[PDB]
C-alpha cells in the first residue's frame, strides 16, 4: 500500500515521537537524545564515552546476558552513536520482531543499572576502543582542532582522555544519565512503523523526568593552533573559522560555499573540477595529495574551513594554496553558475543520504529532536537555492576576516603556522 | 608485492587423477581418500590380529 | 515460627567460627559461584574479609581463638556475601534455562 | 582458561607436551629411531620379564 | 502489517532485452534519487597470462574521459550534475554505476553507454594510470587481510585462472599495451554480456527507450550473440605459509571449495556461516554472544576478530573463515575454528538454525539498503542467477532450513575434505597442514 | 641463574614441592601422614628389598 | 687536548636561529596541582638587558631563602599570597640562551586557585612595570644576585661550570670582580624597563593538571 505519511506526535513531558511507516520488511526504531561530550566537564571528562559502550550492560529489567542473547535471538541489532553533543541509540530488526528488541532498547536508555564490577571490567575497552578509532589520522586531529577552536563544552574531546580511563565511576555514569537523558531533550523516532503503535510504547514504557537538567556551557570560542609532530609522512591539517549554528539560515551559505570550493571527488578515482579548492592546489603542488572544504554545525555554533592532507614537504604549499583559494573566492571568484551547480551537488548529496534505512532515520529524528518539527524535502530544498552569489563570498570574507584555529599531525617539518597564513 | 606470487608447479607429485588444471578435483577425491584410508584400515586390521 | 529462629542462633554458637572472629559468611566454601561474588565485594569489604581470614588462620596455626570478648554476636554477624551470592547464582541460572531452550 | 583439554589436563598436557606437540627437527633421520626402539625395548624385557619371573 | 506481507508488497523487478543481447533491468521506488548501472560479465579470471591486470587498467580509464567527451569534459558535465560515478572490478564480474537524480536517468545511461563503449584510452594518460596502479599495488600490499584471500585463491585454484590477483602483475601492469587495453574492452564489455540495471524514481520503460538509444550494439554472425563459458578451476587441498615474523598480527583463512551461485545449498551454506558468525574486539556483545566461536574467542583472547564467509562464483567458490591474531594465539584460535566446523557437520540444534536464519534475512535486507545496494543485487542476480530473487523467495528457501539441513550440507561441504590454507605473519606457532588436516574430521 | 635451586632441571623440582612448596601456616598434626605415608612406602620397599634377597 | 684530542673543525653544522611564536599548549591530567608558566621572550645570554632581567628576577623573587619560609623580599610571592587562601608556589623565571631568551613566571598551586594566583601573578608584574620599583629593592637584590652567583661556585661542579661555560663562549673570563660591577650597574629604571617588556611583548604560556579554573593566555 503506497506512501503513508509522517506523523509526530508531541507528548505533555516533552517526549516528541516521530514515526514513518514505509512497509520496508524491516523497522529501525531509536531513541536520540540531547546528550554529549560538550555536557562533560574536566571533573567527569570522558564519561560520555563510557557511557557509549555500557549500552550491553544490565539494565533494571535486562540482563546483560539476556539483552546481547535477546537481540541476537530474532537477528536484531543494538548500536549507540554519537557526537559532542548528540547520542542516538537505536535497534534494528525484521518488522515482526521490533517489540522484542524494544525492550531492551528502552532497557538500556531508561533502566541502567552501571553495576561497579560490570563498570570497572569494561572502562579498560575504552582503551581499545580509541585506539582502534584513532587509526585514521583523520579523527586524531579533529578532536585537536575542536580543542583549539574552543574553550569549552565543544572543546572535550569525543573518545575518553588516556589519563581519565578507568577513573570514571558509577555514580559519574548515573548523575550523567540523570541529567541529560530527560524527556524533554529526548526523542524517540522510528522507521517500518506506526505511530499509533511507536506512540503507545513511548507513554505507557518512559518513566524520566523532563527539563534539559544540566544545560551546558556555551562553547566559547579561541582559535588555538594545535601541532603534533609524529614522523608519520603524510601531514594532516585543518584550518577553520567559526561557522553558522544550527537552524541559521546563514549556515546554507556555508554548505552551499563548501560544495563551491569542493567537498571531496564525485568519481572513482576522479579529479573534481567541479573543485575550485582541489582545482586550485593541483595548480600547486606536484606530489599526491587531498584538499576539502571543511564545515560543521553545532547548536550554540560552528567550524569551517580547509582540510588537506599531503605529503610532508609539500605541507606548505598545499596548505597556503588552499588559503589563497579560500580568499579569490571571498574576492569575488564566485560564479553565479558556480553557486548555482554547488546548489545541484547539494540537494543531489541530501537527497541521497537518505536512502539508507540509517539515513532517513537520522535525518528524521535528527530534526525531531531539535524542533520537534519535520521540514519537507520541498522546504529545504528552496531554504538551498535561496542562497545568493553574495551570501556565498560573504561567507567567504568572514573566513578570511575570522580569528582561525589550526590542528595538524605528521612530519610537520614544512608545514606553516596559523600565523603565517 | 604479493600479487608476483604464484603456487609452484606441483605435476611431479600430483596424483593422476588431479593433474589436469581444468578438472573438478573433487570427482576424484572419495578414491583418492578411499585408497589411502583403505591402506590404514588394512594396517589397523593387521595389528588387530 | 520463632522456633528455629533461636534454633538457628544456638547453632551459630554451636558452629563456634566467631570465636575465630568470622562471619558466617567467611566460612563459605569457595565454590564458582562464591568466588564469583567476592569478586564483587566492594574494596573495604574484601578487604576487611581477608584480614578476618588472614587473622583466623594465624589463631589455627596458634591453636588459640579470641578472647570472649570478641568473638562475634550471632545478631552482629553480617552476610556480606550473601546477596551478591544470591544475584550471582540467579544469573547463572537464567543463562542456563537459556541455553537448554 | 585453556580451551582444548589437551594442553591444561595435568596428565594429558604431558603426553600431548612430549609426544604429540613436542617441536621436532624436520630433518631427523632414521638415526633417531633408537631412541624409541631403546624404549620399547625397555619396555618389552620389563613385560616379558616379569611373565618369566612368574614361573 | 507483517513482514511476511511487506516482502510480497515490493514491486516486482523488471527485465527487457535488447536485440544485441543486452538485457535491462530495473526495480521503481518513489525515490527522487537513483542509481543506475552496467554489470559487465567480465573480470580477471576473463584475463589469461598475458593480460592479467587488464580489466582492472581499464577500470582506471573508463573514468579519464570517452572519444566525444574528454577528460574535463566528461567531468565537469558529470561533477556538475551532483551526480556521483564510480566502479570496480572483481574476479569475474566487473561493475560502473552512476547515482544520480531519477530526473537524469536517462541522460546518465548515455554517459553509461559512452564509458563502456567509446572509452578515449588517451595514450598518454595510460602512461600516468599505469605509474597509478603501480602505486595503489604498493598500498595494498599493506592490507593483510587482501594479500590473505588473494593467496587463499593462489593456493585453493593454484593453475587455474581463479588463482589470479584482480589488480594483475608488477609485470603487466608495466607493460601492457593500449592496444591491449583496447582488445580487452572489445572483446568483453558485450552486450550479452552487460546488464543496464537501475533502481528508484524511475520508469522502467523510460529506461529501456534510452537504452535503445545508446546501447544500440548491433549483431550479425552468431558468435557475437553467444556468452562464452569459462574453462573450470580446480581446487586443490593445499596450503600457502607467506611468513613474516615482523608483522604485529598474524592472518589466518581456511577454505573448501564451495558450489557455486545456481546451487540452492548454498542458502544453507550462509544459514550455517550465520551460526558460527563473525566477531571483533568492538562487539559490545561480549563473553554473551551467541557464536560459541566468538565467545570463545572473548574467553579466551583468541583472536583480534574473525569471519566466515561463503564467496561464490559461476562454477565454483570457496567457503571459509579468516581471522586475525596474535603470534601466540593462532593455535587455540585454529583450534576452536575447526572445533566448530565439526559441530556444524555434526550437531548443529534447532536453536541454533533458528538464530541463523533470523540474522540472516536480516542481513540479506540490509543487501537492499539504497538504490545503489538495490541497483548491485539486480545486475548481479541476472548475471548470476540469471533472473531477479526476491527477498520473498529467498526469505522462503531460507525458512525451509533446518538443523538436519545445515548438518547434511556442511558435512557434505566440510567433512573429511582437503583445507585450503593461506597464513601471513609471525605463524609460527599455528601449523602442519596435516594436524590441520584432521581437524577436519569427528566433531 | 640467579640461583641453581630454581633454574637446573632437577632441583627445580625438588625446590619446587619440597623446599618453595606454599603450605597453608595452620595445617596440622592430621596433615603429617601423607609423608608417614611416604616413608612407610619407603621402609617397607627397602626392608623388602632385603627380605627378597633371602 | 692537543697531543691527544682530534675531530672535525669549524662550527660544523650551525643552528638555524631560533623564530619566536608565542604559543599556547595546555595539558590536561586531573593532577589535583596546577602548574603554569608565562613568559615573553627575554634577553640572550652576553646582552646587558639581561642582567636587568637577572635583577628584576630578584626583585619579584626567585624561590624561598628561608627553610619554610615566607620570602618578604619577593615581590612576587608576597603579592600572590594576598591574592589566594590555599598553599602554592611562584617564581621568576629567566633563561638566557644565544640567539634569544625566556622571561616571565612559573606558578604551581591548587586547580581551583588557579585563576588567582595566576592573575595575581600578571598584576604583580605590571605593578613593577609602573613603577612599582624601589631604588632599595634594587639594592636588595643585587645582593641576592651576587651572593646567589659568588655560591654557586662553592661546589666543584658549580666553578667547573662557571669557568668553562664562558671558556666556551667567548674564550675568556671575567674576574668575578668585574661580574660584580655588571650586575649593579643596574638601574632602578633598566628593572621597570624589563618589567614592562613583558608586559608589552608578546607571550608563551605553558600549563598542565586539571586546568579547570585556568585562564588562556588572552585572558591575562
Ligand atoms: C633391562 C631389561 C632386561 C634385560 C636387559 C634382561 C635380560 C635378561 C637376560 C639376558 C636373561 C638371561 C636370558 C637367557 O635365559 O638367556 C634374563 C633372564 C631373566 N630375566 Fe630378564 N631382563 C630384563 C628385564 C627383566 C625383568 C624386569 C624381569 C622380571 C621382573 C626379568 C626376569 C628375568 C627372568 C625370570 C630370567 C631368568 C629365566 C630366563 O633366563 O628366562 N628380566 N633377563
Ligand atoms: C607396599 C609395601 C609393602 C607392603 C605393604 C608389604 C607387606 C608385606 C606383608 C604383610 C608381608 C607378610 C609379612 C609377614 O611375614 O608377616 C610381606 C612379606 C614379604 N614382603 Fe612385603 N611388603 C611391601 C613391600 C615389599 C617389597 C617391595 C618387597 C621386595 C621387592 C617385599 C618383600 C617381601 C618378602 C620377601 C616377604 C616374604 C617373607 C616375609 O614374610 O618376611 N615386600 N610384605
Amino acid at each position: 500500500p503506497g506512501a503513508e505519511d509522517l506523523e509526530i506526535t508531541k507528548l505533555p513531558n516533552g517526549l516528541i515521537i516521530a514515526s514513518l511507516e514505509n512497509f520496508s520488511p524491516a523497522s529501525r526504531i531509536g531513541v536520540f537524545i540531547k546528550a554529549g561530550s560538550r555536557y562533560e566537564t574536566t571533573a567527569n571528562l570522558g564519561t560520555a564515552h563510557l557511557l557509549r559502550l555500557a549500552s550491553p550492560l544490565t539494565t533494571k529489567g535486562a540482563s546483560s546476558f539476556r539483552i546481547t542473547r535477546g537481540i541476537e535471538a530474532v537477528g536484531g541489532s543494538l548500536s549507540v552513536y554519537s557526537t559532542r553533543e548528540k547520542m542516538t541509540y537505536c535497534v534494528e530488526c525484521l518488522r515482526d520482531h521490533v517489540d522484542t528488541v524494544m525492550e531492551y532498547l528502552l532497557n538500556v536508555t531508561t533502566a541502567p543499572e552501571f553495576r561497579p564490577w560490570e563498570v570497572t571490567d569494561l572502562q579498560p575497552q575504552l582503551k581499545v576502543d580509541k585506539a582502534v578509532a584513532f587509526q585514521s589520522p583523520q579523527v586524531g586531529v579533529l578532536e585537536n582542532l575542536h580543542a583549539a577552536a574552543y574553550k569549552t563544552a565543544l572543546a572535550n574531546p569525543l573518545y575518553c582522555p588516556d589519563y581519565r580511563i578507568g577513573k570514571i565511576t558509577s555514580e559519574q555514569l548515573h548523575h550523567f544519565v540523570q541529567n541529560n537523558f530527560t524527556s524533554a531533550r529526548m526523542a524517540l523516532v522510528g522507521i517500518g512503523v506506526k505511530h499509533s503503535d511507536l506512540k503507545q510504547v513511548a507513554e505507557q514504557f518512559l518513566n524520566i523526568r523532563s527539563g534539559a537538567g544540566t544545560s551546558s556551557a556555551k562553547a566559547t570560542y579561541w582559535g588555538g593552533e594545535i601541532r603534533e609532530q609524529n614522523g608519520h609522512s603524510l601531514v594532516h591539517a585543518a584550518v577553520v573559522t567559526e561557522g553558522a549554528a544550527v537552524g541559521s539560515a546563514e549556515a546554507n551559505a556555508f554548505s552551499v560555499l563548501q560544495h563551491v570550493l569542493g567537498a571531496g571527488p564525485l568519481i572513482k578515482r576522479g579529479s573534481s573540477v567541479t573543485s575550485k579548492l582541489y582545482q586550485g592546489v593541483a595548480k600547486a603542488t606536484t606530489q599526491p595529495f587531498d584538499a576539502s572544504a571543511f564545515n560543521v554545525n553545532y547548536s550554540d555554533s560552528g567550524l569551517f574551513g580547509f582540510y588537506t592532507i599531503s605529503q610532508a614537504a609539500h605541507a606548505g604549499e598545499v596548505i597556503r594554496a588552499a588559503m589563497n583559494q579560500l580568499k579569490a573566492a571571498a574576492q569575488g571568484g564566485v560564479t553565479e553558475e558556480d553557486v548555482t551547480k554547488a546548489k545541484n551537488q547539494l540537494k543531489a548529496t541530501y537527497l541521497m543520504s537518505v536512502e539508507t534505512a540509517q539515513g532517513l532515520l537520522n535525518e528524521i529524528g535528527s530534526e525531531a529532536l531539535l524542533s520537534g518539527t519535520h521540514t519537507a524535502p520541498s522546504v529545504v530544498a528552496q531554504k538551498i537555492d535561496s542562497v545568493t552569489s553574495a551570501d556565498v563570498v560573504n561567507a567567504a570574507k568572514k573566513f578570511v576576516s575570522g580569528k582561525k584555529s589550526m590542528a595538524a599531525s605528521g612530519d610537520l617539518g614544512s608545514t606553516p603556522f596559523l600565523d603565517e597564513l | 608485492v604479493h600479487n608476483d606470487v604464484t603456487v609452484p608447479d606441483f605435476s611431479a607429485y600430483r596424483r593422476e587423477d588431479v593433474m589436469d588444471a581444468t578438472t573438478s578435483s573433487q570427482t576424484s577425491s572419495e578414491d583418492r581418500k578411499g585408497f589411502s584410508y583403505l591402506v590404514t584400515a588394512t594396517a589397523c586390521v593387521a595389528t588387530a590380529y | 515460627g520463632r522456633l528455629m529462629d533461636r534454633i538457628r542462633k544456638w547453632y551459630y554458637n554451636a558452629a563456634g567460627f566467631n570465636k575465630y572472629g568470622l562471619m558466617r559468611d567467611d566460612t563459605l566454601y569457595e565454590d564458582d559461584d562464591v568466588k564469583e561474588a567476592l569478586k564483587r565485594l566492594p574494596e573495604d569489604l574484601y578487604n576487611e574479609r581477608m584480614f578476618r581470614i588472614k587473622r583466623a588462620l594465624d589463631l589455627s596455626l596458634k591453636h588459640r581463638i579470641l578472647p570472649k570478648e570478641q568473638w562475634v554476636k550471632y545478631e552482629e554477624d553480617k552476610p556480606y556475601l550473601e546477596p551478591y551470592l544470591k544475584e550471582v547464582i540467579r544469573e547463572r541460572l537464567e543463562r542456563e534455562a537459556w541455553n537448554k531452550k | 582458561m585453556a580451551p582444548n583439554i589437551r594442553k591444561s589436563h595435568p596428565l594429558l598436557k604431558m603426553i600431548n607436551n612430549s609426544l604429540i606437540d613436542l617441536p621436532a627437527p624436520s630433518n631427523i633421520s632414521a638415526w633417531w629411531n633408537f631412541g624409541s626402539l631403546l624404549a620399547v625395548c625397555l619396555m618389552t624385557q620389563i613385560l616379558t620379564g616379569l611373565l618369566l619371573a612368574m614361573h | 502489517a507483517t513482514y511476511a506481507q511487506t516482502l510480497q508488497n515490493i514491486p516486482e523487478t523488471n527485465v527487457t532485452t535488447l536485440d544485441n543481447g543486452l538485457r535491462v533491468a530495473s526495480e521503481e521506488s518513489s525515490q527522487p534519487t537513483c542509481t543506475v548501472g552496467v554489470w559487465i560479465g567480465a573480470g580477471s579470471r576473463y584475463e589469461n597470462e598475458k593480460n592479467n591486470g587488464a580489466g582492472y587498467f581499464v577500470e582506471h580509464l573508463a573514468f579519464k574521459g570517452t572519444k566525444k567527451r574528454p577528460c574535463a569534459a566528461f567531468e565537469k558535465e558529470v561533477e556538475s550534475m551532483g551526480a556521483h560515478f564510480n566502479g570496480y572490478t572483481s574476479r569475474e564480474q566487473t561493475a560502473f554505476y552512476i547515482k544520480a537524480l531519477s530526473k537524469d536517468m536517462p541522460k546518465v545511461v548515455e554517459l553509461l553507454a559512452d564509458v563502456v563503449q567509446n572509452c578515449a584510452l588517451e595514450e598518454s594518460q595510460i602512461e600516468k594510470e599505469r605509474g597509478v596502479i603501480l602505486q595503489e599495488l604498493k598500498e595494498m600490499d599493506n592490507d593483510m587481510t587482501n594479500v590473505t584471500f588473494d593467496y587463499l585463491h593462489a593456493t585453493a585454484f593454484q593453475g587455474t585462472a581463479l588463482a589470479r590477483t584482480v589488480e594483475g602483475t608488477t609485470e603487466n601492469i608495466k607493460h601492457l599495451t593500449r592496444a591491449d587495453l583496447a582488445s580487452y574492452i572489445d572483446t568483453h564489455f558485450k552486450a550479452p554480456r552487460m546488464v543496464l540495471a537501475a533502481a528508484g524514481g524511475i520508469s522502467h520503460k523510460e529506461l529501456v527507450d534510452a537504452a535503445r538509444q545508446h546501447f544500440s550494439g548491433v549483431s550479425f554472425t552468431y558468435k557475437e550473440d553467444a556468452v562464452p563459458i569459462l574453462p573450470r578451476c580446480r581446487f586443490t587441498g593445499s596450503e600457502i605459509r607467506a611468513r613474516d615474523d615482523a608483522l604485529p598480527v598474524a592472518h589466518v583463512a581456511l577454505a573448501v571449495e564451495g558450489p557455486g551461485w545456481a546451487d540452492p545449498d548454498n542458502v544453507v551454506l550462509h544459514v550455517a556461516n550465520a551460526i558460527i558468525g563473525r566477531y571483533d574486539r568492538t562487539f559490545g556483545g561480549g563473553k554473551h554472544l551467541s557464536s560459541r566461536l566468538a565467545a570463545l574467542a572473548v574467553e579466551h583472547k583468541l583472536c583480534h576478530s574473525f569471519q566466515t564467509f561463503n564467496t561464490s562464483y559461476s562454477d565454483t567458490g570457496l567457503f571459509g573463515f579468516h581471522f586475525v591474531a596474535d603470534p601466540l594465539s593462532i593455535d587455540d584460535m585454529m583450534f576452536c575454528a575447526q572445533g566448530e566446523w565439526m559441530r556444524l557437520c555434526t550437531s548443529t540444534t534447532e536453536s541454533e538454525v533458528k538464530r541463523a536464519k533470523n540474522h540472516l534475512r536480516s542481513a540479506m535486507v540490509a543487501q537492499l539498503d539504497g538504490t545503489t545496494p538495490v541497483c548491485e543485487t539486480i545486475g548481479s542476480h541476472l548475471l548470476n542467477y540469471g533472473r531477479r530473487i526476491s527477498l520473498e523467495e529467498w526469505d522462503s528457501r531460507i525458512s525451509a532450513v533446518d538443523a538436519r539441513m545445515v548438518r547434511d550440507v556442511c558435512s557434505k561441504y566440510i567433512y573429511d575434505k582437503c583445507p585450503a590454507l593461506a597464513a601471513v605473519g609471525p605463524i609460527e606457532q599455528l601449523l602442519d597442514y596435516n594436524r590441520i588436516r584432521s581437524g577436519m574430521y569427528w566433531i
